[PDB]
């Protein structure tokens, strides 16, 4: 069956509606994913289509706020992270993770069938 | 301005349905209106209750006619013409000029769809354009003819539960969101979406496969099947390859392929078929033969 | 009340229909010139006969 | 994911594949993947690299 | 290259040239409309011309 | 050299840069009063 509901990231948008851009007003605007103006209608439905079926997952919300954040720092930029135990594991892990990396993986590849 | 404009357009109606074509200026004029009228519709059309919808005609006016005094005069009767107007048949110009006079006439009562024979190469090769010099002696209309066609909505959906279109349906395509977020105003590509939806056809081998057409897939039953329930479609109609007794049941009652250009092919001589959409959303073919000469 | 959407609906819309009845006049003045053509030709005619006539009836004269 | 970069040749040949990841894999609108067409990987590394170690 | 001032100047010229390029049409209209009434009246004359000319003819 | 839709849709990506060029600089005058109150405490 078909059980997955689609989803379309925003890059698609953006890219799609740049080339439609292109192709019909003669020159590209540039990540700008609200101006649909002089397209045809049935360029406007498939827009519709598109951001009623857009997927924002928490990695591009997480990157845009990291990126606020160093735009802007004393601000009120300055936040405070909890402390759930992945994020004290993270900090426990982060001094020398890339020596733990090659370990597991040292171990995996001297444990695997052959 | 409106009502005599509906004037003209009833004479150029009347004109036509005595094989008498239009002066290119008049071919003009209409494409335009046509073009206006086919920009406010989807790629997946809606169309209500009652409906005969009619497939593969190609040119053949004289069977159109023969067509439409089967099934009922224009306005009265509503119809869905599912795309491959123009090739293989003398009349080309004056069938696709028919059909999209009455599109602009009766915006309501009457809806077409694209077909794998409204790309410019098609058309260039397998004698549309040949029709439109001879007739012409331009490519004007040509040009006209298919500047629409690159307009014409790709699919149609009937009560919200039949699905209709030439040809049949692709992978890259999954949900009628997908196709009703396509771009439908170009040619017809090589490969994509489009070059399915316009070139496909059920088959036995299940699952995709490799369409001996050159172009498109053929869709096995599987495909069918999921399709319909992913999308609550009860039943998918098309109308792309010859059938001799004029309507063919393929994948256990989900796809119909209703051919409707009767005598096409001269050495099987098939019989043209369409179907009514009643009241109540029941089917009921009506297979007729070609004119009499 | 002067709202962008609002203008730009406005300019797509007159600009279309100034197109539309750029075509209708278009249209009508080709009609008339084909009609200014055919009643050169009737006109063009009837001089030629009624010389022709007048032509004869001088010939009686004669 | 690594199907558009595999050439139309192997998607020509492998069907049934490409039927499974029909019925089974999500669907992206405007996706290429069934008739994709066609990189600097030190670059963008270290480009995601400056990210993260700003983070 | 697009611009609002080159946009504003597009727009100002070609609302100028609709207005005038219709003023042009009325009276190329007028002007056709009034000669062919003048072709229709010469017409007319000439037929009743051509009606009094076989009446001669037939009276002489 | 222009277009009915190329004007149309120049006109409203003007008004949205413009927008987004308001916000950014509400932005960068937060951070400068910031730093501003700052260095004046
Ligand atoms: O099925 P998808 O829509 O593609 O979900 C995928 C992904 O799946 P894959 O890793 O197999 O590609 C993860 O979902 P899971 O498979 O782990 O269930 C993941 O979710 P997590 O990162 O939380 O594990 C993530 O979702 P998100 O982006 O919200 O993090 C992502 O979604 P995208 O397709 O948008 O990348
Ligand atoms: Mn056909």
């Amino acid at each position: 069956g078909l059980p997955w509901a689609p989803k379309v990231r925003e890059k698609d948008i953006e890219m799609f509606l740049e080339s439609s851009r292109s192709k019909f007003i003669g020159y590209t605007l540039g990540s700008d994913t609200n101006t649909v103006v002089g397209l045809p209608r049935p360029i406007h439905e498939s827009i519709k289509t598109l951001k009623q079926h857009k997927y924002t997952s928490i990695a591009e919300v997480q990157a845009q706020m990291e990126e606020e954040y160093l735009r802007s720092p004393l601000s009120g930029g300055e936040e405070e992270v909890e402390q759930v135990p992945a994020e004290t594991l993270y900090q426990g892990l982060l001094p020398s993770l890339p020596q733990y990396m090659i370990a597991l993986l040292k171990i995996l590849l001297a444990a695997a069938p052959t | 301005d409106e009502k005599v404009f509906t004037k003209e357009l009833d004479q150029w109606i009347e004109q036509l349905n005595e094989c008498k074509q239009l002066s290119e200026s008049q071919v003009k004029s209409l494409c335009e209106k046509a073009k206006e009228i086919l920009t406010k519709e989807s790629n997946v059309q809606e169309v209500r209750c009652p409906v005969t919808v009619c497939g593969d005609v190609h040119g053949q006016f004289h069977d159109l006619m023969e067509l439409f005094r089967i099934g009922g005069k224009s306005p009265d009767t509503n119809y869905l013409f599912m795309g491959d107007y123009v090739d293989r048949g003398y009349y080309s110009v004056e069938t696709v000029t028919l059909l999209v006079a009455l599109k602009v006439r009766y915006r309501e009562r009457i809806t077409i769809l694209r077909g794998n024979h409204e790309s410019r190469q098609i058309t260039q090769v397998y004698g549309f354009y040949d029709e439109c010099l001879r007739k012409y002696g331009n490519a004007n209309v040509w040009k006209y003819f298919t500047d629409l066609f690159d307009y014409l909505p790709l699919t149609a959906l009937v009560d919200g539960q039949i699905f209709c279109l030439h040809g049949g349906l692709s992978p890259s395509i999954d949900t009628l969101d997908h196709i009703r977020a396509l771009d439908r105003l170009q040619e017809v590509p090589h490969e994509g979406p489009m070059c399915d939806l316009l070139w496909s056809d059920p088959d036995d081998r299940g699952g995709w496969g490799i369409s001996p057409r050159g172009a498109g897939y053929t869709f096995g039953q599987d495909i069918s099947e999921t399709f319909n329930h992913a999308n609550g479609l009860t039943l998918v109609s098309r109308a792309h390859q010859l059938v001799m007794e004029g309507y063919n049941w393929c994948h256990d009652r989900n796809v119909v392929t209703i051919f409707s250009a009767p005598n096409y092919c001269y050495r099987c001589g098939n019989q043209a078929a369409i179907m009514e959409l009643d009241d109540t959303l029941k089917y009921s073919f009506l297979q007729f033969d070609p004119a009499p000469r | 009340q002067y709202t962008i959407p609002g203008i730009l609906h406005y300019i797509q819309h007159e600009w279309a229909r100034f197109e539309m009845e750029r075509a209708h006049w278009e249209v009508e003045r080709a009609e008339l010139q084909a009609r200014i053509a055919f009643l050169q030709g009737e006109r063009k005619g009837q001089e030629n006969l009624k010389k022709d006539l007048v032509r004869r009836i001088k010939m009686l004269e004669y | 994911v690594q199907t558009k970069y595999l050439g139309r040749q192997w998607r020509k040949s492998n069907m049934k594949t490409m039927s499974a990841i029909y019925q089974k894999v999500r669907h992206r609108l405007n996706d290429d993947w069934a008739y994709g067409n066609d990189w600097d990987f030190q670059a963008e590394e270290c480009a995601l690299r400056a990210n993260i170690e700003r983070f």
